[PDB]
């Protein structure tokens, strides 16, 4: 039919945060109050429109709690953008941010760092206890190399359609994409 | 606390990964299928119809389900 | 000793048979390809050769290899 | 092409016996001296002739220590033949045989249960140390429902091909087998 590639999208923030229920949020349309701590690593795919371009996302889902931060083995090598995502009520989870993006630039390691795509997602919006700004973070990724920020509530699902779409804009507009099955 | 445990989880993903190409190569091959290498529409829908549904019989054996 | 063990691992076997019968479903549609729903020969398997060779590019930067 | 089925085997016995390395050697005609305890459950698929028939083998091997035996989550049900496999040098392993038939049998519940295809593997032959008599498990064999019985050895391959040809022969003239994609 159409023409087809693959994005590796790698979410990364401290245990807590809402990684896991941000994906499966995006994925699935569902959430659940359970929690159920992430170990290891482990992923998803979806597939979306995005400019009469069919991608298809693999969205791996990290563990936050160091004490499961196993492998870490370089399942990191294809990812086209990351996402650094935090409780935004949890001011720690914020303060460690530059913790996760450097660790990533790392391991990763990709071409031109200055300008590999990352999305910062402010999760948890939807509880009234805030103890980090929207314009803090917002100063914050601008002061990076102009990365967007999203603040988002995995619970009542805002701006998770919404940041995975620019998610997959910045990773696509950065070339490294790979095609699929078009002979 | 499995030692070994960096082995099935990193299985898992190769396997995880495997599955999903395989889909791909499928359709692929589905649609190059019905290309000019032509042939009934429909029916070639039915064949799937047919696969997903031998597929679901052996699959089970396999996994005692 | 992860509680959640019989997770990954139940999930190990049933991918690796869904690897396994997948395989079966593209060898049998390759096949059902050079059917009497004939095309080329040699170059159906250059095809074979060609997403095989397609896989193990896009597989890699999947698993980070 | 030709038709084609799929057979499951269950490999049982205590830890240590050989089940690993039996397996191993029939499937790639490799075996190792490093020991790997086997945790919980996985297989191995071959396809080789079986008259003019082409079966698949789906080859479960199993934890022998009880402290790994988990799931044992009916991945029995399939299961057309069993393989009662025991270390020859080593006596208990083959006391507890009836431990594992049994428990088969109570798990997997297959269908005239007095007809199931058993297969029992004396394994390590290799070594002079030698606890049970060929006789001794020859006349326990026979004396179920006539369940042939082999002397292997993983080490050598003695009677690998060999034991699993017949475990293929049996399950295969039970019925049981699935077939596979022939429209
Ligand atoms: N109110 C509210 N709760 C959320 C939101 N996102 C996640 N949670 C909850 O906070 C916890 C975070 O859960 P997960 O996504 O499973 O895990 P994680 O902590 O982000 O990452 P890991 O600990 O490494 O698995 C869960 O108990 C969720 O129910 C959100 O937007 N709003
Ligand atoms: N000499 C000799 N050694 C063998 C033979 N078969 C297996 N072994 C060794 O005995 C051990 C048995 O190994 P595995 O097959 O891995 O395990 P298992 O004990 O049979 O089953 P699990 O403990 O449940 O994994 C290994 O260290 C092998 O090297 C054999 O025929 N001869
Ligand atoms: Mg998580
Ligand atoms: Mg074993």
């Amino acid at each position: 039919s159409r023409k087809k590639v693959l994005l590796k999208v790698i979410i990364l923030g401290d245990s807590g945060v809402g990684k896991t229920s941000l994906m499966n949020q995006y994925v699935n349309k569902k959430f659940s109050n359970q929690y159920k701590a992430t170990i290891g690593a482990d992923f998803l795919t979806k597939e979306v429109m995005v400019d009469d371009r069919l991608v298809t996302m693999q969205i791996w889902d990290t563990a936050g709690l160091e004490r499961f931060q196993s492998l870490g083995v370089a399942f990191y090598r294809g990812a086209d953008c990351c996402v650094l995502v935090f409780d935004v009520t949890a001011p720690n989870t914020f303060k460690t941010l530059d913790s996760w993006r450097d660790e990533f630039l790392i391991q990763a390691s990709p071409r031109d760092p200055e300008n590999f795509p990352f999305v910062v997602l402010g999760n948890k919006i939807d509880l009234e206890n805030r103890q980090v700004a929207t314009k803090r973070a917002q100063a914050w990724c601008y002061s990076k190399n102009n990365i967007p920020y999203f603040e988002t509530s995995a619970k009542e699902a805002i701006n998770v359609e919404q940041a995975f779409q620019t998610i997959a804009r910045n990773a696509l507009k950065q070339e490294t994409e790979v095609e699929l099955y078009n002979e | 606390s499995r030692e070994e445990f960096e082995q099935i989880l990193q299985e898992r993903n190769e396997l995880k990964a495997k599955v999903f190409l395989l889909k791909e190569e499928l359709a692929y091959f589905q649609r190059e299928l019905l290309t000019d290498h032509r042939v009934p529409s429909l029916l070639l829908e039915a064949m799937k119809v047919a696969v997903r549904k031998q597929r679901k019989k052996i699959k089970a054996k396999m996994l005692g389900t």
